[PDB]
RNA sequence: GACAAUGGUAGGAGAGCGUUCUAAGGGCGUUGAAGCAUGAUCGUAAGGACAUGUGGAGCGCUUAGAAGUGAGAAUGCCGGUG
RNA sequence: AAGCAGUAAAUGUGGAGCCGUAGCGAAAGCGAGUCUGAAUAGGGCGUUUAGUAUUUGGUCGUAGACCCGAAACCAGGUGAU
RNA sequence: AGGACGACAUUAGACGAAUCAUCUGGAAAGAUGAAUCAAAGAAGGUAAUAAUCCUGUAGUCGAAAAUGUUGUCUCUCUUGAGUGGAUCCUGAGUACGACGGAGCACGUGAAAUUCCGUCGGAAUCUGGGAGGACCAUCUCCUAAGGCUAAAUACUCUCUAGUGACCGAUAGUGAACCAGUACCGUGAGGGAAAGGUGAAAAGCACCCCGGAAGGGGAGUGAAAUAGAACCUGAAACCGUGUGCU
């Protein structure tokens, strides 16, 4: 491309709206803001969820449950992931970070049992699913925790 | 296959530079986002107007509210007022924006290997230039046929060719590291030295 | 700024896979002798938030 | 510009509240007491916190 | 080629005109730039030329970029003159 | 990302962090399923691919937030020619 | 607390490459042709738009004196380590508690942690504090005495620069003798107002007129550039005229 012959994609860039620019826009005068009322003012509107008086839906409803302090999230691997090993590899934590099929670990690494496992390998995890360590067995390799 | 030519103007050899990096076919959408990136980039921002709190005065209300006969007004700094304080006018600001790094290195390919596909791109066995001599440089651009703007580029700074190069109009020095898309795009041909192509290769 | 998050709400829904909102029952609180034990059966079971609701209320609950 | 001799203490500043919560601004004052004490090695009368005198810290002439 | 639609307020959608600045390219100008004035010119509109007078040194065009980007009314503000 | 280098640049480097690849449950927890339930019943929410980064446009939030206009409120001063 | 010597920097400066001719024009930097320099083709000025005319620029050089920074000597100050478990020491009206407040993102709450007023009031290394009521355990610290650079904030100011910032109703209120004129008892409020020409060459002289003002003459490229003197829109005010 050139300096002076310089193109943008097409579709990449629309010219934006100008309003109270003349009738012959059709944003001229009111300015899409129809005529007079609270939200026709600068900076005139209700507050999201404000239902003019009327009780808010997240007042009537009544509020739910607790959080856990203790509460642990493990990375999830299904058994399909853990198909790009090869045959007979150790498959560990660590390995699982360095191969990006894990990126943030979490509280652990925890095998689940989506997908089918086509290789053999020796699988150590933290958590394994029922299903998971019963595949990783399948196929012959040994699952640790 | 790109011939190396001597500063004299005869063959040296022949190189071999990547297809990948002067042989794609070049990305105008992303040529562009790159262009338009880089000019922004350079814009400083500094534009500031004063408006109706900024300017001078205008605490008292100018006269009683009804009564008169003129119009209601609160102070003399208002916009409508001549040296009134300006609404929604320039502020600084920055309009630098950022896009993947990907893309970025796409876009320093697709410019090298327009340059390539023009006939823009040419090798030089080395420059050798013990002193600064602008009429030396001049002569070398004029026995490789180089036209008006040019780009310059080494393998890492060199002194002299800065020196010798930076007072001739539309001649540009760069470095591997120092190529960027707008220098590339703008020059009508790129003379690389064989090193400095092979860092260009290596990088991209 | 970063823009916040309705606290109450936050305390009052939580989000499905497909974007939706669960959400727990009115009516549930007292007055338990008023009620059927058919509705107070059928009260105790979540639904969703209104399509109408969520129009209304979803950058409320934006980072939710 | 009243504070125990001794201590340094001093009138502080908090709030009144009712039992509706609403907010008065008031003043936590000293116990100081006026008492004859000696000061550079002369009988003097400085305001003392009772604080301060008990356990007697401060000898009273 | 055939035939079908095209009144319109709030309002939604689209395509454009013009202004100032910037980049790149290519141009104009004391053998007269911009501005201003006049005319029987051109385009579907916003608007664009051309000639002449005045003027006396800057200014278009193409493509892209960015906006203090368009006034007839606010008992609008300031100035001038009825 | 901050940082670091670089020309107030592009850019290089920086993987901390963020989002996605799995959901369900108040939670313990379990997992292509989970929760409810005595249930292996029924039902709810899920599974049987596409996301993510940057940016044009639209809209919203927070900022005076399209522009002009009160009567008033408060704080500190100045006034008994 | 000082001293000596050196270096660097700041506060004046110096040198610093390269163009002539022709055409148009009042004037050349323009155009045209032929050259030249460049570690200098930033910029401003010069009778129109100049890398080579001027001031400069790159580069290089320079300080009597004063100041700052820094290096090296000098100077000043000064022991550094183990082993032992008997005894001693290790910050008290303190910690802490109650009550009333406040501060902690945390509205008295289950309220840890931390401060204040009032009142009461420990322990002592087998001590004491913390890990969000509290206790036990475990773990980590060692209050109630001080000092401490850098990374961070800001800009009245100076020096050198930059702008897809303004260009005289804009930009500072203020491009100008502006916080002035003016207004107010005072606190205080607060304007308007830039442009002859390249050069002043700023109209000798003559004519009308008391003067003002004007007509010539002359200066100038231009005076329809003659003094708030570039350009000179509209409103508005006239004079004449074709049609009515
Ligand atoms: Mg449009
Ligand atoms: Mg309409
Ligand atoms: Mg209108
Ligand atoms: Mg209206
Ligand atoms: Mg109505
Ligand atoms: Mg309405
Ligand atoms: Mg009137
Ligand atoms: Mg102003
Ligand atoms: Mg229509
Ligand atoms: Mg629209
Ligand atoms: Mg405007
Ligand atoms: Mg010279
Ligand atoms: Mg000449
Ligand atoms: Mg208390
Ligand atoms: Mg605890
Ligand atoms: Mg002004
Ligand atoms: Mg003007
Ligand atoms: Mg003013």
């Amino acid at each position: 491309m050139k300096l002076h012959e310089l193109k943008p994609a097409e579709g990449s860039r629309k010219e934006r709206n100008r309003v109270g620019r003349g009738v012959a826009t059709g944003n001229g005068k009111t300015s899409g803001r129809g005529h007079k009322g609270q939200k026709a003012r600068s900076g005139g509107g209700v507050r999201p969820g404000f239902e003019g008086g009327q009780l808010p839906l997240f007042r009537r409803l009544p509020k739910r449950g607790f959080t856990n302090i203790n509460r642990k999230e493990y990375a999830i691997v299904n058994l399909d992931q853990l198909n790009k090993f090869e045959d007979g590899t150790e498959v560990t934590p660590a390995l699982l970070v360095e191969s990006g099929v894990v990126k943030n670990e979490k509280s652990g690494i925890k095998i689940l049992g989506n997908g089918s496992l086509d290789k053999k390998l020796t699988v150590k995890a933290h958590k394994f699913s029922a299903s998971a360590a019963e595949a990783i067995d399948a196929k012959g390799g040994a699952h640790e925790v | 296959n790109y011939d190396v030519l001597k500063l004299d103007g005869t063959k040296s050899g022949s190189i071999e530079l990547s297809d990948a990096v002067f042989g794609i076919e070049p990305n105008n959408s992303v040529l562009f986002e790159a262009i338009n990136l880089q000019r922004a980039s350079l814009r400083q921002g500094t534009h500031a107007v004063k408006n109706r709190s900024a300017v001078s005065g205008g605490g008292r209300k100018p006269w009683k509210q009804k009564g008169t006969g003129r119009a209601r007004q609160g102070t003399i700094r208002a916009p409508q007022w001549r040296g009134g304080g300006i609404v929604f006018g320039p502020t600084p600001r920055s309009y630098a924006y950022k896009m993947p790094k990907k893309m970025r290195r796409l876009a320093l390919r697709s410019a090298l290997s327009f340059k390539a596909q023009e006939n823009g791109l040419t090798v030089v066995d080395a420059f050798n230039f013990e002193a600064p001599k602008t009429k030396e440089f001049k002569n070398v651009l004029s026995t490789l046929e180089q036209p008006k703007k040019v780009l310059v580029v080494t393998e890492n700074e060199d002194v002299n060719v800065e020196l010798s190069a930076r007072n001739i109009p539309g001649v540009q020095v760069t470095t591997a590291q120092g190529l960027n898309v707008l220098d590339i795009t703008n020059a009508d041909s790129l003379v690389i030295t064989e090193a400095a192509a092979k860092k260009v290769e290596e990088v991209l | 700024p970063k823009m916040k998050t309705h606290r109450g709400a936050a305390k009052r829904v939580k989000r499905t896979a497909s974007g939706q909102l669960k959400r727990s029952r009115a009516f549930t609180s007292h007055l338990f002798a008023n009620k059927s034990t058919k509705q107070k059966r059928q009260l105790r079971k979540a639904r969703l938030v209104s399509k109408s609701d969520m129009k209304r209320v979803k950058q409320l609950l934006a980072y939710k | 510009g009243k504070q125990c001799f001794v201590t340094g203490r001093k009138a502080s500043t908090g709030n009144r509240r009712s039992h509706a919560l609403n907010s008065t601004k008031r003043r936590w004052n000293a116990n100081l007491q006026k008492v004859r004490i000696l000061v550079d090695g002369k009988p003097k009368k400085v305001w003392v916190s009772a604080r301060a005198l008990k356990s007697g810290k401060v000898t009273r002439v």
